[PDB]
């Protein structure tokens, strides 16, 4: 199978600035019989269907704005956005149409670039109503931060937790361009009541040293 | 305008099968093949195969050679895709695409689960500028929508993508940041809607 | 119109 490798995986770009997404194929996509490149670029927004922008490596789909263009040949292709608009925030895929399976790249997330913003960190004990029910959900909230990279580490009586939490992150906010993150530590009642200090430790480059938030059962 | 219009969303249990349709207008159906492409949640796109309506020929990805069948009906310009023996990691949005992937269908979400329709439990994320919210736990299937004060409180609200926990049930959180001085007097109520179970929950979140 | 690389023969 042909392998499609994109670069970078995520691209921060200021509004109005040029965006460049690169796509490399493990195999030439240029058919020598008709001298055509079999490469498409697709745009996809969160929870939205793909939308084709480019085919034949450089032919713009009818109705795609001029600021999009495709270029390159053989194994190296580029999607260019000459002046990024708010509506251009999305994931972008290249996909070869040369040989089956018609494989896609891993996608390149394109986001609005902004100044660094440290998260606000909040921790939430489980409610008694859920607790007495048999389960303890401890929630840590990371509010309005940039960039997206934010490490959360749960500590229970200062012992690192592994394998018992799940995380979720919002889409980049339309007004201030930040992200928020929710993480949930789940324990049984029985395990929850065996310990005292429940802590959420957050690492983020908006923070010089990690911030821990906590509570005692 | 070219249009690829797919059938609606399905929920299937493991072992079952699902047949999805894609009706094409705006061009001559037999002129171009029709591909099927799927996308598991939070992952990339993956080609499954195509059918050439002109000669009824098919080409499958060696990943579903023994599970997928494609068909077509020329007289109504519709291509079908059938995935059998549904397993849990077949959960995805399935898309049909025409020709050289130049036009796409709107997608058909297929959820493969042993779970049954179950409304959510809602729990407060109590405060002690301050943050408060609601934990919307143990429901199926998606989606849940959340509002605050019947849609009168929208500034500072983040409603997070649901997460699928080990039980096959979903869980999400909805938070909002508010003036710390308002916690004495202003009442905050999250309005959780779960259409599949015809349930709506309102939870009042207070200082403990 | 050979719109896939391996479509024609």
């Amino acid at each position: 199978d042909i392998v499609m490798t994109q670069s970078p995986d995520s691209l921060a770009v200021s509004l109005g600035e040029r965006a460049t997404i690169n796509c490399k194929s493990s195999q030439s996509l240029l058919l020598s019989g008709n001298q055509e490149n079999y490469l498409a670029w697709h745009q996809q927004k969160p929870g939205q269907p793909p939308k084709t922008l480019i085919t034949w490596a450089s032919t713009r789909i009818s109705g795609v704005p001029d600021r999009f263009s495709g270029s390159g040949s053989g194994t190296d292709f580029t999607l260019t956005i000459s002046s990024l608009q708010a509506e251009d925030v999305a994931v972008y895929y290249c996909q070869q149409s040369y040989s089956a399976p018609y494989t896609f790249g891993g996608g390149t997330k394109v986001e609005i670039k902004r100044t660094v913003a440290a998260p606000s960190v909040f921790i939430f004990p489980p409610s008694d109503e859920q607790l007495k029910s048999g389960t303890a959900s401890v929630v840590c909230l990371l509010n309005n931060f940039y960039p997206r990279e934010a490490k959360v580490q749960w500590k229970v009586d200062n012992a690192l937790q592994s394998g018992n939490s799940q995380e979720s992150v919002t889409e980049q906010d339309s007004k201030d361009s930040t992200y928020s993150l929710s993480s949930t530590l789940t324990l049984s009642k029985a395990d929850y009541e065996k310990h005292k200090v429940y802590a959420c430790e957050v690492t983020h480059q908006g923070l010089s040293s990690p911030v821990t938030k906590s509570f005692n059962r | 305008e070219v249009q690829l219009v797919q059938s609606g969303a399905e929920v299937k249990k493991p072992g079952a099968s699902v047949k999805v349709s894609c009706k094409a207008s705006g061009y001559t159906f037999t002129t171009y093949v029709m591909h099927w492409v799927r996308q598991a949640p939070g992952q990339g796109l993956e080609w499954m195969g195509y059918i050439n309506p002109y000669n009824d020929g098919t080409k499958y990805n060696e990943k579903f050679k023994g599970r997928v069948t494609m068909t077509r009906d020329t007289s109504i310009s519709t291509a079908y895709m059938e995935l059998s023996r549904l397993r849990s990691d077949d959960t995805a949005v399935y898309y049909c695409g025409r020709r050289n992937f130049d036009y796409w269908g709107q997608g058909t979400l297929v959820t493969v689960s042993s779970a049954s329709t179950k409304g959510p439990s809602v729990f407060p994320l109590a405060p002690s500028t301050a943050a408060l919210g609601c934990l919307v736990k143990d429901y199926f299937p998606e989606p849940v929508t959340v509002s605050w004060n019947s849609g009168a409180l929208t500034s500072g609200v983040h409603t997070f993508p649901a997460v699928l926990q080990s039980s096959g049930l979903y869980s999400l959180s909805s938070v909002v940041t508010v003036p710390s001085s308002s916690l004495g007097t202003q009442t905050y109520i999250c309005n959780v809607n779960h259409k599949p179970s015809n349930t709506k929950v309102d939870k009042k979140v207070e200082p403990k | 119109d050979c719109y896939l690389g391996d479509l024609c023969n």
